[PDB]
């Protein structure tokens, strides 16, 4: 009965929602704004809207142009949204369509034009939670009903692991081997499989698993200067191996201060912040700090 | 609007006490005399 | 591998890849009402002010100064309020905070003739100080109306100094004094009572501005210089 | 725009690692800075300066 | 000497004028003597 | 510094009434 | 439809939803689990009932014509429709 | 030091002489302290 | 008990100690780790690990017990037979690592209390704090 | 590597560190008039963060009674 | 203002060689992480 | 333990 009722009106409202596909970046100092809300700084700076002047000025006139070009804007923040395509899509006079325009302009709400390739990613203090922005249930998707009837439904759902994820719109799905890394026999050309086995002393000569069977390596070389390493494991976020482990003290060890180097040579899925942090939260000298004292 | 601690690799380790009980790989052929 | 890569992306200018330039970060930021956007806009504003002041000149940047009214009146208010406790919440403290950092600015940048000059020509900025000068005589004199409360102290004593600052530059451009002048009594009262040596020299500094273009004959603001502040 | 604007660089600010509140070890490192950034920008531009120690 | 040659104790302290005048009544007394000991200060400087 | 959080708590319950 | 201007879709808006009632937030399971998990839902207190201009109409119009039980029922609507435009 | 992207009505030569002016007074002072 | 129980004097240290705030008055805590004693026994305990890290043998495969299951048949290649081998060079490396992560985490450290008043909102916004960094800026 | 073995002093972190919280911030400086100068200004309270009577009450409390 | 007094006195606690030589200031599991937050705005800087 | 009971004694004391 309801639950076929609720599981139909979630398959309508997920099949016309929005889906976003690019990230919206407005400055910090355009943080009062609502969508649904109007503030005092709009009914300032916009006073014959409200005033009640007039009949064509109407705070719900306002209110919908607005809309329009926020929503306009929002959908594809890759272009400029002129102002002739409002004017031919929407109803106003043309000096209310360009102050409304330039104010949303002004304060970066529409045509906040940057590159978001220079800037660095933080993390505010609210952060790390499950967050459900709750918003209204549409009209013309109700159920035709010829006792309550509460809905709390759940359309769509998003994972992400640190706040750059969250900005580069990647999700755990896709992002979970995204793609791969080859490696080469040192000896033959034939590239290694599955496995590989890492010289120790040359730190970058990687060996088939035949050609370290037959010891095809160097007659300076022994069995025991090499080790078995994986290729296509890849660790859930926040879970160390010890073989990755091992990599990136090897890699610190080379290349001291290039972090960039040390994080690829750990295997190129982890990004360069998640390796300085496992490198300073590491209890090397607690045991002995703690038998002293 | 808990302390993770390091690894306490105890298969590595040798005892202290009486070395004649580790692991036959990790003894020292050097107190039977069976170096050379 | 990006989207990025396509050659219409190629010829973007340097001057919109950081999204605003810094003038217009922090006057948009104080325009908003948010705290944290007004604390850093203040702070970046101070600095400017002590190290380039010639960038946010008061007259190069128009309608910069009601900014700062906005923010300093209720520095009036909560002062008339300051005879007893009353900054028991932390949005009165961030309040007093942003009045006494506009303050600060004004002053600094109140160091420049031409910021003096669209400082002179306001009667706020001058009732204010005025204000002030009248609290600080009314502490000096000892007078029971306002007794200002000395778990204050501290805020009152750094406001008091900016103030003086303020009246010493603008001192200048009230230059003949007439008789019954406040600014003139309200000076000499706090001569006569303050132990502060950088205050000793400016209220000097001030009043013999204020005796610039008068005449003896004529009835003047000399003649509120009874012989008590003479012999000091 | 009625009143032609330019994009103009900015001028360097003096900028201290550790704050110390006081004015000696600030006024130590200020006079090296404000020496450096004259410098500088003798450098940059076909002028000269008097008094520069 | 050019300056006052800046020192490590307190060389001085404001009275409060807060107090009741009924309650403390040696208040004016104090004063009083305050004001003689810096004319005498005066006389004998000059 | 275990009585300052007792009295405190007692300078609030004082703030909570009303003829006190 | 496709609109040129913009370049962009248009859908009748019954389809889609018109405001946002507030946000809700809660914590991971275990401490440390830094992750953030965004996601939308929506509210429809009592979608038996449909709603109407009736929280709109000023008091000063119904009033001093009509049954108790006729009042009751307004009062039940707009008291209905303004509880509905919250969380 | 940091640098600031900005807007004014002058130009970059004109800034340059005001700060080559500012800063030479404030290191005349500095050094007038000492 | 019964009477006061504070019983405040002219010493200012107990009077202080008395009312919470004993500490507060001191620059820095006293700890263990700053003598020259407790350092080089740490040392020794540390070069005493490596040593012995240092004396196992190259070749040093682990028998897993679960290699039951993956039936080897001499010629193959055990998929754990560097487990140990993995650990001692964890450890060992780890080990000889240790000033690098002390130098990193001091940098970290300093350059995040260099920034206490601007970063931390309890700090940036006490009267004092406020106070002090507008009588930097008077011009 | 360059990086040295973990046994060769110095070892300690904190040698030289300093928390802002310890900064030695401004306050009145007590200027000396000679002896027989008492109608001078004593103070000079510029960019204190305290003014005059508390930090001669906090002298008071921690010096003036030491003994 | 106890309570800020309080709070403010409590800031410079974990600046003692203890908590900087030993790995939990630096563990994840801490409720308030406004240690290691920074880590990536002082990569991008190039301090660290 | 007694440290609650000599707080509430001298409120009490205070209020009475
Ligand atoms: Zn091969």
């Amino acid at each position: 009965n309801y639950e076929q009722e609720a599981q139909k009106l979630e398959e309508k409202a997920l099949r016309f929602l929005a889906k976003q596909t690019h990230p919206v970046i407005i400055p910090s100092f355009a943080s009062w704004f609502d969508i649904s809300k109007i503030h005092e700084i709009e009914k300032r700076s916009n006073p014959d809207f409200f005033n009640d002047s007039s009949r064509f000025k109407t705070p719900k006139a306002y209110k919908d142009t607005r809309n329009f070009i926020i929503n306009t804007y929002r959908l594809s923040p890759y272009e400029y949204l002129t102002i002739t395509a409002v004017r031919r899509n929407v109803a106003m006079d043309v000096a209310s369509i360009v102050k409304i325009h330039a104010f949303l302009e002004k304060w970066g709400l529409i045509n906040y034009q940057i590159d978001p390739r220079t800037k660095p990613s933080l993390i505010g203090p609210s952060f790390t939670g499950h967050f459900q922005v709750v918003l209204d249930t549409p009209q013309g998707l109700k159920p035709f009903l010829p006792k309550e009837f509460p809905v709390n439904l759940t359309i769509k759902k998003n994972v992400y692991d640190s706040a750059q994820d969250f900005n580069a719109l990647q999700d755990e799905s896709r992002n979970s081997r995204q793609i791969h890394k080859v490696y080469i026999c040192h000896t033959c050309g034939n590239e290694s499989i599955n496995v590989r086995y890492h010289n120790l002393r040359a730190r970058d000569t990687n060996l088939c698993s035949r050609c370290f069977q037959e010891g095809h390596f160097g007659a300076n070389f022994q069995s025991s200067d090499f080790i078995r390493l994986e290729n296509n494991g890849n660790s859930v976020k926040k879970n160390w191996s010890d073989q990755e482990m091992l990599l990136l003290l090897e890699g610190i060890e080379m290349y001291e201060d290039q972090w960039e180097k040390i994080a690829d040579h750990v295997g190129g899925h982890k990004r360069v912040e998640d390796c300085i942090e496992k490198f300073l939260s590491l209890p090397i000298e607690d045991n002995y700090i703690r038998e002293v004292v | 609007n808990v302390k993770k601690e390091f690894p306490v690799n105890l298969t590595i380790k040798k005892n202290v006490y009486d070395s004649a009980q580790d692991f036959n790989a990790l003894q020292d052929e050097s107190r039977n005399s069976r170096q050379i | 591998y990006s989207l990025a890569n396509f050659n219409v992306f190629q010829s973007l200018p340097k001057e919109t890849a950081r999204g605003v330039d810094d003038l217009t970060r922090m006057e948009m930021a104080l325009l908003s009402g948010i705290p944290e956007e007004i604390k850093w806009s203040l702070k970046k504003y101070l600095t400017y002010s002590n190290k380039a002041p010639y960038m946010i000149s008061l007259r190069t940047l128009p309608d910069l100064l009601p900014l700062f009214k906005t923010f300093i009146l209720p520095l009036e208010r909560i002062v008339e309020g300051l005879n007893k406790s009353s900054i028991c919440d932390s949005k009165a403290m961030d309040s007093l905070q942003m009045g006494l950092n506009a303050l600060l600015i004004l002053r600094n940048l109140a160091q420049d003739t031409d910021s003096v000059q669209i400082l002179v020509k306001d009667r706020e900025i001058k009732s204010f100080i005025l204000f002030i000068l009248k609290k600080f005589q009314c502490v000096a004199t000892g007078d029971n109306k306002w007794q200002l409360y000395e778990g204050n102290a501290t805020f009152f004593n750094e406001l008091t100094h900016y103030t003086l600052d303020l009246m010493e530059a603008i001192s200048s451009y009230i230059a003949p004094a007439m008789k019954d002048d406040h600014y003139f009594q309200t000076l000499v009262s706090i001569l006569n009572y303050t132990k502060d040596r950088y205050m000793v020299i400016s209220i000097l500094r001030s009043l013999s501005r204020l005796l610039v273009r008068s005449k003896a004959n004529e009835e003047s603001a000399a003649d509120n210089l009874d012989h008590k502040t003479l012999s000091l | 725009s009625s009143t032609p604007l330019n994009w103009v660089q900015g001028p360097a600010i003096f900028h201290m690692l550790t704050s110390p509140y006081t004015q000696d070890e600030i006024i130590n490192h200020e006079m090296n800075f404000l020496k450096g950034r004259l410098l500088e920008l003798q450098e940059i531009t076909g002028k000269k300066i008097t008094g520069v120690n | 000497q050019t300056n006052p040659v800046p020192v490590t104790y307190p060389t001085d302290a404001y009275i409060p004028t807060y107090l009741p005048d009924d309650k403390v009544s040696n208040l004016a007394d104090l004063k009083k003597l305050i004001e003689m000991d810096s004319r005498l200060d005066l006389y004998l400087t000059r | 510094s275990k009585l300052m959080e007792c009295v405190n708590d007692a300078v609030q319950t004082l703030l909570q009434g009303d003829d006190k | 439809l496709r609109d040129a201007y913009t370049n962009i879709l248009h859908i009748p808006e019954s389809t889609q939803s018109t405001t946002v009632l507030g946000w809700r937030r809660s914590k991971n399971d275990s401490p440390s689990d830094t992750s953030i998990v965004y996601e939308t839902v929506i509210h429809d207190n009592d979608l038996n009932k449909p709603k109407t201009g009736l929280s709109e109409i000023p008091k000063e119009i119904y009033e001093d014509v009509v049954d108790e039980d006729v009042l009751r029922a307004i009062t039940e609507q707009q008291n209905f429709e303004k509880c509905n435009e919250y969380i | 030091a940091v640098f600031d992207l900005m807007t004014s009505p002058f130009t970059q030569e004109e800034v340059l002489i005001k700060e080559i002016d500012f800063l030479k007074n404030k290191l005349l002072d500095l050094q007038s302290l000492q | 008990s019964e009477k006061k129980p504070i019983k405040i004097s002219a010493d200012f240290n107990a009077k202080a100690k008395s009312l919470g705030l004993e500490s507060k008055f001191s620059n820095a805590t006293k700890t263990a780790l700053g003598d020259p004693d407790t350092e080089i026994r740490i040392s020794a305990r540390i070069s005493n690990r490596i040593n012995e890290l240092e004396r196992l043998p190259a070749n040093l495969g682990t028998y897993s017990l679960d290699d039951c299951l993956e039936f080897i048949t001499k010629d193959d290649l055990s998929s754990r037979m560097d487990t140990f081998k993995i650990k001692a060079l964890v450890e060992l490396k780890s080990l000889k690592l240790l000033t690098k992560q002390k130098s990193i985490r001091q940098k970290l450290i300093n350059n995040v209390a260099s920034q206490a008043h601007h970063n931390i909102p309890y700090l940036r916004d006490s009267p004092f704090t406020a106070a002090a960094q507008r009588s930097v800026q008077i011009r | 590597s360059n990086i040295p073995d973990p046994t060769l002093p110095p070892t300690e972190m904190m040698t030289r560190f300093l928390h802002p919280n310890w900064y030695a911030l401004p306050t009145t400086v007590w200027l000396k008039y000679g002896n027989y100068n008492s109608w001078a200004p004593s103070f000079n309270e510029n960019g204190t963060v305290v003014d005059s009577t508390t930090r001669g009450l906090i002298w008071l409390e921690r010096i003036g009674y030491m003994d | 203002s106890s309570k800020q007094n309080e709070l403010v006195l409590q800031g410079d606690q974990y600046f003692n060689e203890d908590a900087a030589r030993t790995s939990d200031i630096y563990s994840n599991n801490n409720n308030d992480r406004s240690l290691m937050g920074n880590i990536s705005l002082l990569y991008s800087q190039g301090r660290l």
